[PDB]
């Protein structure tokens, strides 16, 4: 926890502020990734962040 | 005397042009029977011709 990790002066690489998860549900076949399931799941880590998009510049993506 | 033969000749698709002759609207019950012949062929079950391969299980491979 970021206040506790603070409070002891721990070493802080980087700081995580929100994660989601979301399931593509009933796609094409059981491979097949839903692009609207993958844009929810944007949405609701960016909510759960509490943060802008324009804000981020760098994405890490499965590739 | 020569009775009957059945050998594979078949070669170029005789299906192509014996649809190209008929006229465009037979077309799709012709290519309709074939795919649901080839269709219940590869999945090994008979297939209504409105139902979804998906609800048939018509995976990648498939
Ligand atoms: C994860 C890929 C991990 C695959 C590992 C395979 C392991 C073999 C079995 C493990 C047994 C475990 C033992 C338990 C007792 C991943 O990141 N997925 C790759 C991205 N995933 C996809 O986007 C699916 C990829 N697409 C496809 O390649 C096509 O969907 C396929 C190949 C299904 C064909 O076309 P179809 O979708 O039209």
């Amino acid at each position: 926890r970021l206040p506790d990790a603070l409070r002891d002066g721990n070493r802080i690489f980087a700081v995580v502020r929100g994660t989601a998860t979301n399931q593509d549900g009933r796609t094409e076949t059981l491979t097949m990734p839903s692009e609207d399931a993958q844009v929810a799941v944007y949405r609701a880590a960016l909510a759960a962040a509490g943060v802008q998009p324009e804000t981020v510049g760098v994405v890490e993506a499965h590739g | 005397m020569f009775a009957s033969t059945g050998q594979r000749s078949r070669g170029p698709s005789k299906f192509r042009m014996e649809l190209l002759s008929l006229p465009q609207d037979e077309w799709a019950g012709r290519l309709r029977r074939l795919l649901v012949e080839q269709a219940s062929v590869i999945l090994r079950r008979t297939i209504d011709a409105d139902r979804s391969f998906i609800e048939y299980g018509l995976d990648s491979l498939g």
